[PDB]
């Protein structure tokens, strides 16, 4: 299977530039989207921009000014170069690729790594920030966006120590090997994820994702225990 | 240059549409890609409803391009009527010239408008070969010496098979003597009108419908021609990638090979059956204002 993995300095200072690399293996750069996303301590993920086609790049109008992604077609990976880098940018960083925008899910995410540092968007409002539940009970997260997403959201899961993977796309579709158990609903603006009956595997922080518009954006994100 | 590569089609009365034929071989080529990449395990064979929905979306994100080209569109259409109907009080009775200088400008503007959302139709067009070779570099085998093809059989059977017993079962060659026949009707009778009529505004209207009727049957012409070699093409080929084991490299080349013949021989299919709808909707046009001519007044 394609592998994504971060490198680079896990200490930056505000006088350099943080500069991390993702190597790929098991599949080639191509055409592909390759992304860099972020989360701050605490904070939600925020995507930074993606390298695609094998020569375009779309960036979040937030970091623009400082921000470059190439990459390097002979050593298949791809590069983050993060400038004016302020304790704010302290943050874990991923690499992820996506096939496609059309379909705008992220098939594939690295472990991620920290590094410390020494209005127009759709907002997506993901309920609650944490749950606390027993094996059997129902859970539903939701997902509400500021603007009309239609059916343009996904599901991730982020089970603990594990990288984040795909749990439903297209607001209904379950990612192959996913239990019945999971469902998605909604459309327009109104999202919901539904654990019919929790299971200890089932732990984990879930994320809601629109690619209706760039820059994408995701949901604060619903950390799942057991009681 | 995809300005040269547009075919018109007008398969009704009042309607019009256009394919760039590079972008629908293109997007066809990447859905074979995606059936055979997900045929060739047992495994993966429910992926089908997935490649299915990502299909339409590419279709409507297409579609959602061409119609920015709406309102130029519509403007050729309304000149198409305006020129192929004579009771049309717009219709000023102008010289044939000026007739086909409205018509080339306006069917101009139209190819224009497509050549600038190029890049537009690329993205999506790009998104399509992502989505297709994605699933291809996914495909495996348990021993690489020796890959199955029962996904290149199992795709033949259920998405091709029924286009090639469907053109066998037409005669596309017995097609273009029956188009070739009319043609030569139309021009017999558009001689003998000019011999009777001075300047009149039936002789425009008839050569301008069977100008375009000219040109149809050219172009069913250039699809017929692709579509009888295609289909003994894959035929042939067909049998030398089934019920057989490949090295995977080897696998891959007939996949890509198959799904190169199948775009082709689909590209053209389905415009020679738009065209051949065309150039019938013009013939009964064309036949009403003979009848109206020869019946209707006397001459």
């Amino acid at each position: 299977q394609v592998q994504l993995q971060e490198s680079g300095p896990g200490l930056v200072k505000p006088s350099e530039t943080l500069s991390l690399t993702c190597t790929v293996s098991g599949g080639p750069i191509s055409s592909y989207y390759w992304n860099w996303i972020r989360q701050p301590p605490g904070k939600g993920l925020e995507w930074i921009g993606h390298f695609y086609h094998s020569g375009s790049t779309n960036y979040n109008p937030s970091l623009k000014s400082r921000v470059t992604i190439s990459v390097d077609t002979s050593k298949n990976q791809f590069y983050l170069n993060l400038s004016s880098v302020t304790a704010a940018d302290s943050a874990v960083y991923f690499c992820a690729r996506q096939v496609t925008m059309i379909q705008g899910l992220i098939d594939s995410w690295g472990q991620g790594m920290l590094v410390t540092v020494s209005g127009s968007d759709i907002q997506m409002t993901q309920s609650p920030s944490s749950l606390s539940a027993s094996v059997g009970d129902r859970v539903t997260i939701t997902c509400q966006a500021s603007q009309d997403i239609n059916n343009s959201l996904n599901w991730y899961q982020q089970k603990p120590g594990k990288a984040l993977k795909l749990l439903i796309y297209d607001v209904s579709n379950l990612e192959t090997g996913v239990p019945s158990r999971f469902s998605g609903e909604g459309s327009g603006t109104d999202f919901s994820l539904i654990i019919s009956s929790l299971q200890p595997e089932d732990i984990a922080t879930y994320y809601c994702q629109q690619y209706e518009a760039l820059p994408l954006t995701f949901g604060g994100g619903t950390k799942v225990e057991i009681k | 240059n995809i300005a040269n590569s547009i075919d018109i089609l007008q398969e009704k009365e009042g309607h019009l549409d256009f394919v760039i034929i590079p972008h629908y071989t293109f997007l066809d080529y990447y859905k074979h890609l995606s059936y055979n990449s997900i045929y060739h395990k047992s495994s993966t064979y429910g992926k089908y409803i997935a490649v299915d929905a990502f299909i339409k979306k590419i279709n409507e994100a297409y579609d959602k391009v061409k119609s920015k080209c709406n309102d130029i569109k519509n403007d050729l259409i309304a000149t198409i009527k305006k020129l192929e109907h004579p009771y049309d009080i717009n219709n000023k009775n102008r010289a044939f010239k000026k007739m086909m200088d409205e018509y080339n400008t306006k069917k101009k503007k139209l190819i224009k408008c497509i050549k600038n959302h190029e890049n537009d139709f690329n993205k999506i067009c790009m998104d399509m070969k992502n989505y297709g070779t994605n699933l291809f570099e996914q495909l495996s085998c348990y021993n690489n010496n020796f890959c199955n093809t029962n996904g290149i059989r199992y795709h033949y059977d259920e998405y091709i098979h029924k286009l090639i017993l469907s053109v066998k079962s037409k005669n596309l060659n017995k097609d273009l003597s029956d188009m070739t026949n009319i043609l030569q009707q139309s021009e017999l009778l558009l001689t003998n009108l000019n011999k009777k009529m001075g300047s009149y505004i039936y002789i425009d209207t008839i050569k301008f419908i069977h100008k375009e009727m000219k040109h149809i049957f050219n172009r069913i012409e250039y699809h017929t021609k692709i579509i009888n070699d295609k289909t003994k093409i894959i035929q042939d080929k067909i049998k030398l990638n089934i019920w057989r084991t490949f090295q995977k490299d080897e696998l891959l080349k007939r996949i890509l090979d198959m799904s190169n013949e199948y775009s082709l021989f689909i590209t053209s299919d389905h415009l020679r059956q738009m065209l051949y709808n065309t150039f019938y909707s013009k013939e009964k046009h064309l036949n009403n204002i003979f009848h109206h001519l020869i019946y209707v007044l006397q001459m």
